[PDB]
């Protein structure tokens, strides 16, 4: 179970999402963050590990966004520092739970994500 | 005396007065291939002097700010003379070479060049995706690379550079520079010598090998002491690499391959 | 048809596969050559003669 | 059935056995080999290599091409030291990252003689007279000349022949020593010293270098092999 | 094999000079310690043998950590491509030279554990261990037909017997073991556009020796059981024909890359012992 | 190149089967086999039809197949139906451990 926090507006300032998933899936599994503007299709935004506290950015927004945890109530946040126009589109939370056959590297196991969220959309106007 | 020598192959002469004693690098000087070891069922081509001569590659300039120098064999005899036609006609191809650097300066000038040759001289790249450089910068021609004192990741991703970042005390590879000395090697320090020759078979895990995808030995020369003079300002003097081939053999005659460019 | 090896007395081998590549190793063949990297000079040196430069 | 008794360390794996094992690509025709030049068949031969040591190694100067140059200059003559080494191949970081200690890093003990030969890079007009001494262990460590020439030393005259060799001779307690920098087995100390001054003329640079090689003799040898402590694996 | 004898010496008065030499020539001057001090006679017994490349690489190094479950229909089979270059110690004593050739002895360590408390208890498991040589076909399952095994090699192993063992002869095309190589699969032609030509630096063939599958044979017991089959690499009967310098920064990626720990060496002061 | 290419549109009539190719670059499609393929609807979160190549996941029908051919890859689907109406988005690993999405290709049915 993949819940996905409300729905916002507002111009440029910061704006943070957040994701709450079941113990197990936030206890073993990845977190990873997708965008899709209207009709445009959709963008990887990055990954969030609470199995080993780690975190990978996307190259378009490696400056602009951070990823956190919350061990205690199972919830991931995603913070954008700042909001650009190109911005307004429907974002998407994601958990990576079918693993792949290929050993990744040689000593662990890749997953692709499979179950997603319900979604937040987030719109940068006046 | 051991210190004047010359050496001839095919209508090029190097005449040196102030060398010291040269190598053969591994003890084994270049050699055509034995009927025990031969892969290939076609009869080789042998153009002996029309390709075992010396070529004068493009003199780069030494200072005492500058960082090295790197050359990649035979990708820098592409563009010279029958030994590049026979190159890029061929599909296979083999040869040793014989490698003179030329550096003269005068004896109030001090510095010294350590030349190494290196079999399989891989080069570290500049970004964060493995094993990402192009072929037009891995095999830049005659006019070589330069190393760099240090590593700078290329930021661009939607114009990649693709191109190599040496770190001149990493090597290029990133084993030390002091510990480069286990390959085949010659110092030009400038109070002694002026010149280092280095003979170089053809080294591979294979009989002969395809020239335009692989390259077999590269020329690193790294300033182990650098450049000084008294005067106030400044001070350059050039470095002149001219290498032959040797041994040259060619299998599998085909259409011209003009590799991509820029 | 055993192989007897003195191990510096003695000790026996037998191999048991027909493939080269199931073979044990030897403890043998401790022959060196470091005049190829460490003088792989073309005229040759003597250590008190003076290697000019 | 021939009775059999099962010994003790039956069903085990040692990662160092010797044992024969089936082959999963029976009747494989294994490609011949060829004459590659440079065949290696012990890394003592290639411990026998000189290999610059980073002798410098100062804030400025560490992980640069300057860890490498020892500057020397025209000064008035002092008998504080030029260098300073102790003789712990695999653990001095001067000498641990050379491809002696490189390979000595692998292994647990060590014996032999050492050569040291260090290189003059000034003009061809400046000459000098250098000391290069060893001090086996045992004493406190030569802060002056007139300390380091009671112990192994050699003059060395700044001729037409640029380079000098000071054979460090294997003067131990034990056959054998540790790499892990223990008192037991420690090897002394190596210091370089001018003896008189290096005399440069008019138009001639006054700063000046020495690079200084690293390399084993024929009666080397070393017994345990280990892992290193240079390279590693982050998760 | 025996080291030669420290021989007596008397002092020198000489015009023979041994200490000066000339590093510019690319020689080690070959000396020893009768010609610079004085050496009394020792009879040497000190043997070169553990420094032989066989003795060298006589050890069996973790080179994969393969995971596989058994579980109700989540990993029920894994492949991996077989490579010694994702653990840095086996790869940093074979990149001390450029080209070997060796026989190599395969060694699996299987172990395996319980993922839950309530679902009960499961017997013995059998494993097994199929080569996939490069152009035989990948399984898509675990239960798929590529599991009969009939020309590719398979190691069946139960659990609780001693590690598996499998010795494979020199398998490369070329007539030694290419650990750099300097060069590209691909030559990019004049006219070809940029999708078509390009290829990984260093790269040569991309799947160099096939892969490995493990699954486990057994059907599913109720609780999931997870297993990790660690693959130990010993190579014997080494030849190797070109010494380099050993990596002394962080290993990134399968080439020679660098990006992290590009300060390896501490700070010494010049004149402190 | 960042994002993989796709076309943009492919259309087919009903019975007929498609293909709609992925053609990435060296470092994504070209060296890894993590390449896989996700199916959307309007206002739906996608779903994965296709997760390594010439695998799929349980509950996703027999028409859906996958392959590779080096530097690209293709999805076909074969005797297209009305359902199968939507957006089909390739996926891969990039070797500096970044993962891209390709362009998308919205599928009619005539
Ligand atoms: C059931 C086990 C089967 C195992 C099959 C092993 C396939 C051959 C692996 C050879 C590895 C060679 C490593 C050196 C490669 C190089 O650096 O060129």
């Amino acid at each position: 179970l993949v819940q996905s926090g409300a729905e916002l507006k507002k111009p440029g300032a910061s704006v943070k999402f957040s994701c709450q998933a079941s113990g197990f899936t936030f206890t073993t599994y990845d977190i990873h963050w997708v965008r899709q503007a209207p009709g445009q299709g959709l963008e990887w935004m990055g990954m969030i590990s609470p199995s080993r506290d780690s975190t990978i950015y996307a190259q378009k927004f490696q400056g602009r966004v951070t990823m956190t945890s919350d061990t205690s109530t199972s919830t991931v946040y995603m913070e954008l520092t700042s909001l650009r126009s190109e911005d307004t589109a429907l974002y998407y939370c994601a958990t990576a739970s079918r693993p792949s056959a290929w050993v990744f590297r040689s000593l662990y196991t890749y997953y692709y994500m499979d179950v997603w969220g319900t979604g937040t959309t987030v719109t940068v106007s006046s | 005396s051991v210190r004047v020598m010359q050496l001839t192959l095919g209508n090029s002469t190097i005449t040196t007065q102030e060398a010291a004693n040269s190598v053969v690098a591994y003890g084994r000087w270049p050699e055509y291939i034995k009927d025990s070891e031969a892969n290939p069922v076609d009869q080789p081509t042998e153009p002996d002097v029309a390709a075992c001569r010396f070529y004068t590659l493009d003199t780069v300039t030494w200072r005492k700010e500058s960082r090295g120098w790197w050359w990649k064999l035979p990708d820098a005899l592409k563009d010279m003379g029958l030994f590049g036609q026979n190159m890029f006609y061929h599909y296979l191809g083999r040869a040793g070479y014989t490698v003179h650097v030329q550096c003269n300066a005068s004896k109030f000038h001090q510095g010294a060049l350590g030349v190494f040759a290196v079999p399989e001289m891989c080069l570290a790249g500049d970004s964060t995706t493995h094993m990402f450089t192009k072929y037009e910068n891995a095999n830049p021609g005659e006019k070589g690379g330069e190393f760099k004192g240090s590593f700078t990741l290329d930021t661009n991703a939607t114009n990649p550079a693709r191109n190599f970042c040496p770190v001149d005390y990493l090597f290029g590879s990133g084993v030390l520079a002091g510990n480069a000395f286990v390959y085949p090697h010659q110092i030009i320090n400038l109070r002694t010598n002026n010149c280092a020759t280095l003979v170089l078979p053809y080294v591979n895990s294979l009989s002969i090998d395809s020239m335009t995808k692989h390259n077999n030995w590269g020329i690193a020369i790294l300033p182990l002491a650098p450049l000084d003079f008294a005067t106030e300002s400044s001070t350059e003097i050039p470095i002149t690499l001219t290498i032959a081939p040797m041994c040259c053999e060619f299998n599998g005659l085909r259409n011209i391959t003009v590799p991509r460019t820029q | 048809g055993a192989q007897v090896s003195s191990q510096k007395i003695n000790y026996t081998t037998i191999n048991y596969y027909r493939d080269s590549a199931s073979n044990a190793a030897s403890k043998q063949d401790f022959a060196q050559d470091p005049s190829k990297f460490t003088e792989p000079i073309k005229d040759v040196l003597i250590k008190t003669a003076p290697t000019l430069n | 059935g021939l009775p059999v008794l099962n010994t003790p360390g039956s069903n085990q794996y040692l990662t160092a056995d010797n044992y024969q094992s089936p082959c999963a690509i029976p009747e494989f025709d294994v490609t011949p080999p060829i004459d590659i030049p440079g065949e290696v068949r012990n890394m003592m031969e290639l411990a026998e290599i000189d290999t610059m040591i980073p002798l410098n190694l100062t804030n400025q100067r560490k992980n640069t091409m300057d860890m490498y140059r020892v500057e020397l200059n025209d000064a008035a003559h002092s008998d504080t030291p030029i260098l300073c080494l102790s003789l712990s191949p695999a653990s001095d970081p001067r000498l641990a990252h050379t491809m002696l200690g490189e390979i000595l890093n692998y292994y647990t003990h060590w014996a032999g003689s050492l050569k040291f030969t260090f290189l003059f890079c000034g003009s061809m007009m400046a000459t000098g007279k250098l000391l290069v001494s060893y001090a086996p262990p045992g004493a406190e460590a030569p802060k002056s000349r007139k300390e380091a020439m009671l112990g192994t030393h050699v003059i060395w005259d700044i001729g037409l022949q640029s380079s000098c060799t000071m054979v460090v001779p294997w003067i131990s307690n034990t056959t054998y020593r540790q790499t892990i920098n223990d008192s037991f087995t420690e090897g002394g100390y190596i210091s370089m010293f001018y003896q008189t001054r290096v005399v440069v003329p008019l138009s001639t640079p006054r700063k000046m270098d020495i690079l200084g090689f690293v390399s084993a003799c024929n009666d080397f040898s070393v017994r345990l092999l280990r892992d290193t402590t240079h390279i590693s694996q982050e998760a | 094999n025996n080291l030669p004898d420290t021989q007596s010496s008397g002092p020198a008065h000489s015009k023979e000079t041994p200490a000066l030499t000339a590093v510019e020539t690319g020689a080690t001057n070959p000396l020893v310690p009768s010609d610079t001090v004085q050496t009394r006679h020792v009879i040497q017994k000190r043997t070169r043998s553990e420094s032989t490349v066989e003795s060298f690489f006589a050890r069996g190094a973790c080179v994969a950590i393969i995971e596989v479950d058994n579980d109700a229909p989540s990993k029920l089979f894994s492949v991996w491509k077989i490579t010694y270059k994702d653990t840095v110690q086996l790869r940093r004593k074979l990149e001390f030279f450029t080209y070997s050739r060796f026989d190599m002895e395969f060694t699996f360590v299987v172990t395996s554990n319980y993922t839950d408390a309530n679902n009960g208890h499961a017997l013995n498991q059998v494993y097994q261990i199929m080569y996939i040589p490069p152009g035989a076909p990948i399984p898509g399952k675990w239960n798929d037909y590529t599991w009969q095994t009939s020309s590719n090699p398979s190691v069946f192993y139960t659990y609780g017997a001693p590690p598996a063992r499998i010795s494979v002869p020199y398998v490369g095309i070329a007539n030694a073991y290419s650990h750099f190589y300097d060069g590209f699969a691909k030559v990019p032609l004049a006219g070809q556009a940029s999708t078509e030509g390009d290829s990984l630096y260093g790269a040569a063939s991309l799947n160099d020796f096939g892969s490995l599958a493990v699954r486990v044979v057994n059907d599913h017991n109720p609780t999931k059981l997870t297993s990790k089959i660690r693959v130990y690499m010993k190579p014997k009967h080494v030849r190797v024909w070109c010494p380099r310098p050993p990596r002394a920064v962080p290993y990134y990626g399968p080439g020679v890359d660098y990006k992290d720990g590009l300060a390896p060496l501490p700070g010494k002061g010049l004149t402190t012992y | 190149q960042s994002a993989l290419t796709q076309p943009a549109s492919v259309s087919g009539s009903p019975g007929q089967s498609i293909t709609i190719s992925c053609t990435g670059t060296i470092t994504d499609i070209g060296y890894y086999n993590y390449v896989s393929w996700y199916q959307q609807h309007p206002g739906k979160a996608p779903k994965l039809i296709i997760f390594d190549v010439t695998n799929r996941p349980s509950g996703v029908s027999d028409r859906f197949s996958g392959s590779k051919s080096g530097n690209t890859a293709s999805l076909t689907i074969s005797g297209l139906q009305a359902e199968d109406e939507g957006d089909y988005y390739c996926f891969s690993h990039r070797s500096n451990n970044i993962r891209v999405f390709g362009g998308g290709t919205k599928l009619t049915v005539l």
